[PDB]
RNA sequence: AGUUGGUGAGCGAGCUGUGAUCCGGGGGUGUCCGAAUGGGGAAACCUGGAAUGUCCGGAGUAGUGUCCGGUGGCCCUGCCCUGAAUGUAUAGGGGUGUGGGUGGUAACGCGGGGAAGUGAAACAUCUUAGUACCCGUAGGAAGAGAAAACAAGUGUGAUUCCGUGAGUAGUGGCGAGCGAAAGCGGAGGAGGCUAAACCGUGUGUGUGUCAGGUGUUGCAUGUGCGGGGUUGUGGGGGCCUUGUGGUUCUGCUGCCGCAGGAUUGGCCAGUGAGAAAUGUUGCGUGAAGGUGAAGCGUCUGGGAAGGCGUACCGGAGUGGGUGAGAGUCCUGUAACUGUAAGCGUGGCACUGGUGUGGGGUUGCCCCGAGUAGCGUGGGACUCGUGGAAUUUCGCGUGAAUCUGGCGGGACCACCCGUCAAGCCUAAAUACUCCUUGGUGACCGAUAGUGGAUGAGUACCGUGAGGGAAGGGUGAAAA
RNA sequence: GUCCGAACCCACUUCAGUUGAAAAUGGAGGGGAUGAGUUGUGGAUAGGGGUGAAAGGCCAAUCAAACACCGUGAUAGCUGG
RNA sequence: GACUGUGUGGUGGAGUUGAUGCGAGUGAGAAUGCAGGCAUGAGUAGCGUGUGACGGGUGGGAAUCCCGUCCGCCGAUUAUCCAAGGGUUCCAGGGUCAAGUUUGUCUGCCCUGGGUGAGUCGGGUCCUAAGGCGAGGCCGACAGGCGUAGUCGAUGGGUAACCAGUUGAUAUUCUGGUACCGGCUUGUCACCGCAAGCUGCGGAGGGACGCAGUGAGGUAGCUCAU
């Protein structure tokens, strides 16, 4: 469970690659779940929802929502 | 035509009442004359009524 | 401009089973994609995850089975399918 | 939607039922449906199968406290205190709270 | 303090109290179709940017296939350039996105088109009925609305709506039927602008005007913009007898006077229809919440809310749950209370924004024109063509203008009322797709919605369309 | 727009079927079978209208005016309850 | 009299009695009434052209399933492959409530899982016919009608691949071999140059077309063979 507040003290280039290790986690898990692995099914849901967080980080900034750093 | 171009005069629609009073649904409809115009500086043909041509509200 | 688009967004799954388990003999890979996902798209974005050589894609459209039940007739989505032929010794790591 | 008055882990008084009388830990609590379960009271059957307490009516329970030497059943208020709530940033501000506190016992 | 919607549980989580789920408010994301809008199309699909460094920006490749984002639908409109045949010009063409539009919507509104079955014991006038339906077009309501009105001799005084008048007066193959108005009782309760006369202001152009002054000194017409004006026992303009709120002092007319001018009154007047529209302070609330009184003992029962006994609360004994019938077990209820927030909403104060007339005179000047009337063919009015007023559409014809026009049921005269051919106006009235709370000598599964469940579903039909049936273990799945 | 004759198109006779194998057919024969032929695919004409080598024929299995919905709970001096 | 007991059981498991008023969706035997359930005909008619027999197996159960051997049947089709239409019925396993006009261990049925691979095949990305729509526009009280420039629209024109092999289920698609077409890029040769080329825009040629008929030269196929 990553936290909007944490990520609200993160920058643009590292808040992006967070957006990318996250897509490649929920890649893994992906293929995990379909050859029969992946005992842990709720990280499944939880790491799209950390990519919503990081998202509507990136929004708020691009938006002007909350200040951009 | 039947609607001027000029006053936006439309047929009417009432009776025909004949002598045994037998009403049948008619129109009236203005007296359009398609005339040519030349407003300003414009050639064009114009479907206006004669009443707005005897009034005079239209260029010829 | 949001929304990182990125080509494991294309591939969702591998297919695990004898036709593919036996396809995997000869270096050919067996994935659902995107619905959307062209044959060129689909290799572009398998040669950048996994880092291989790719000498062929192809794709079908599987329908959906549709059954009937309480509640009337359930449909199962239509999936499309990728099967990538792959370079003589390049591999990919399904697990 | 709130909670009701009777939280898992309280000690509370059967006034209703077959155990009528019998006292126990709240063992789990289900708001939505208005039922709880009483440590020992409702020993039924569950699903080489567990045998395991049943939940009653969350009414037919009440708080029991101990006044001279006896347990005694009890309603329950609520009181306003100041306390310092905490945003999700970790900012703090003064906010107000209701702590129940047991009739019968002032 | 539990939680990851339901039909319909256990995994793996998160809250592990760093307060989640949850509730209110505001945001982000929002595939494809659909007005559907880059182009095409069998809706939910396909397909794109001539040649060029590529439609523009980015990603990726050696490069091309590729990916992400943007842009470009059409119509009206504004602004700029050019202006055909051809001369003025215009049509058209080329740039810019300046603004608006497109489609949907259950009822109610306004304008227009408009049946038939039916009744008349047949049927054609008539009725049904201006109904059904259709077309155009709104708004939160719409329409109407400030007397070219009624009345009848005194009077009322915009409109709308309700009740009476009254199924009367009438009207009607005087058949079937249709059917007022004045007056009176109420709901509601505003009145406001403008056209024109006259005054300041350019182009189809000047040979006449004591500081001044020139073949014009500001002279001639008819646009636009400002003042003024807005009424009917006529009003206004003009001509004068006068009066503006205290002015720093600039022009023109006669070194009278009139007007732009200014922080500072102000009787006034404001976000309104009112010839108009811009901030900070002042209350209580709906959307969430908060507090919210007071019962135990015995008996029978599976179970107590029931019996018996004896106590409490009540500004709370309306309900509904709980294992049977509860004021005191739960949910609540009465009462108070909070409301951060709203686009919050209403209203007040200030800021800020805009701004007077009274008496006299008729010389003169203005007072809404293809309009009103008239004829003709139709329609609405109680009135079905008549003695036909009033009102309206098509076609002709066609005024007066205050010593004038219109109305008072043909018409004329007098009298009374009124001032058309310009505009805007709240409330009282209509309705309910919706949201919130409540109610019922309403239904209770063949009922009540077609629909208590996969219900506009299954099913039937090419299609428009038609269109069901199926509820109940138990207190607890035990 | 020859002749005989399959496919193909049709439908003259007869038998069966008639609660059928079938809301129009089957068996046996029969007519046309290079033509005014037959057939697939898409398209056009719509209800007082279409189309018709013409029978009031056909227009989605009952057409002297289709079907659906609406006026509408049409009306019936008639039958039934 | 419509009816009824405050008699007395049984079943049942949450309401309801009497007096007096108040209001009715207040009483059914019939409408070729409507809905449901169930009889009568009746264990009756039918079981939809036909040729099966036996041996063994499976199984609780076999005329009706599987295997085999005889025999019979279609063969211008009872074969093989497509279009339209259907939509998972295909394959494998498990099943025998329902469906199958009988039985069924079986199935086009049920449940679970799997299965369809294209630069060249059929469509689009190309082209137009009939026809549709249609910027402006013209016509029309409104609604709408027609139509230009265009844009769609195959049933037609154009367009590059064949043989063999392989699965339980796919195969001009996958695999092997041998090809072809269009791009991008690259080594190399040759040539241009008011005046290279590329793209647009058109002209022309071409595409490009009826019906019937005979003969010739071939080839596929078929037959026979020492
Ligand atoms: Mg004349
Ligand atoms: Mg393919
Ligand atoms: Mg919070
Ligand atoms: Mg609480
Ligand atoms: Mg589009
Ligand atoms: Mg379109
Ligand atoms: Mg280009
Ligand atoms: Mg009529
Ligand atoms: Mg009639
Ligand atoms: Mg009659
Ligand atoms: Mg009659
Ligand atoms: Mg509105
Ligand atoms: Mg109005
Ligand atoms: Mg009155
Ligand atoms: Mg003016
Ligand atoms: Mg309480
Ligand atoms: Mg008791
Ligand atoms: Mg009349
Ligand atoms: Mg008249
Ligand atoms: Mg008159
Ligand atoms: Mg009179
Ligand atoms: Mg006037
Ligand atoms: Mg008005
Ligand atoms: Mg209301
Ligand atoms: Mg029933
Ligand atoms: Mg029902
Ligand atoms: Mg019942
Ligand atoms: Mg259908
Ligand atoms: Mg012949
Ligand atoms: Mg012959
Ligand atoms: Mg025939
Ligand atoms: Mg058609
Ligand atoms: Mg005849
Ligand atoms: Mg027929
Ligand atoms: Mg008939
Ligand atoms: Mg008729
Ligand atoms: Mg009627
Ligand atoms: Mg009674
Ligand atoms: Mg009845
Ligand atoms: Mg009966
Ligand atoms: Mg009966
Ligand atoms: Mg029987
Ligand atoms: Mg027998
Ligand atoms: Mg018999
Ligand atoms: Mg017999
Ligand atoms: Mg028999
Ligand atoms: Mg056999
Ligand atoms: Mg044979
Ligand atoms: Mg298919
Ligand atoms: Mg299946
Ligand atoms: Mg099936
Ligand atoms: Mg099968
Ligand atoms: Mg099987
Ligand atoms: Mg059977
Ligand atoms: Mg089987
Ligand atoms: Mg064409
Ligand atoms: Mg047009
Ligand atoms: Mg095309
Ligand atoms: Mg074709
Ligand atoms: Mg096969
Ligand atoms: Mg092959
Ligand atoms: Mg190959
Ligand atoms: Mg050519
Ligand atoms: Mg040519
Ligand atoms: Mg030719
Ligand atoms: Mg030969
Ligand atoms: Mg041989
Ligand atoms: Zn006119």
């Amino acid at each position: 469970k990553l936290s909007a507040a944490e990520l609200r003290q993160l920058s643009g280039e590292e808040l992006r690659n967070k957006v990318r290790e996250l897509k490649e986690e929920l890649f893994g898990l992906r293929f995990q779940s379909a050859t029969g692995q992946l005992e842990n099914t709720a990280r499944l849901r939880e790491v799209r929802k950390d990519i919503a967080r990081v998202y509507t980080v990136l929004q708020e900034r691009n938006l002007n929502i909350v200040d951009d750093p | 035509a039947a609607v001027c171009d000029i006053c936006a005069k439309r047929p009417g629609f009432g009776h025909n009442v004949p002598w045994s009073k037998k009403k049948t649904n008619r129109r009236w409809s203005p007296n359009i004359q398609r005339v040519r115009v030349v407003e300003n500086g414009t050639h064009k043909r114009m479907n206006v009524c004669t009443s707005c041509l005897k009034a005079g509200r239209v260029s010829r | 401009e949001l929304k990182i688009r990125d080509p494991r967004d294309i591939i969702l799954a591998p297919v695990v089973s004898e036709k593919s388990y036996g396809l995997l003999d000869q270096n050919t890979y067996t994935f659902v994609v995107k619905p959307t996902a062209n044959k060129t798209e689909i290799k572009i974005a398998i040669e950048q995850i996994f880092g291989v050589k790719v000498t062929s894609v192809n794709t079908m459209n599987r329908k959906g089975k549709v059954r009937r039940t309480r509640t009337g007739v359930g449909k199962r989505p239509d999936t499309k399918r990728a099967i990538v032929t792959v370079a003589e010794g390049d591999r990919i790591d399904i697990f | 939607m709130k909670s009701l008055k009777i939280k898992k882990g309280d000690r509370v008084k059967v006034i209703a039922g077959n155990d009528k009388g019998a006292i126990g830990e709240v063992l789990s609590v289900d708001p939505a449906r208005e039922r709880v379960v009483v440590e020992g009271v409702n020993i039924r059957k569950h699903h080489g199968i567990i045998s395991s307490e049943a939940p009653i009516h969350v009414s037919n329970v009440q708080l029991v406290t101990k006044i001279d030497g006896k347990d005694v059943v009890t309603r329950v208020g609520y009181r306003r205190v100041d306390v310092t709530k905490r945003r999700p940033d970790g900012s703090e501000y003064a906010a107000q709270r209701s702590v129940r506190y047991l009739k019968k016992e002032e």
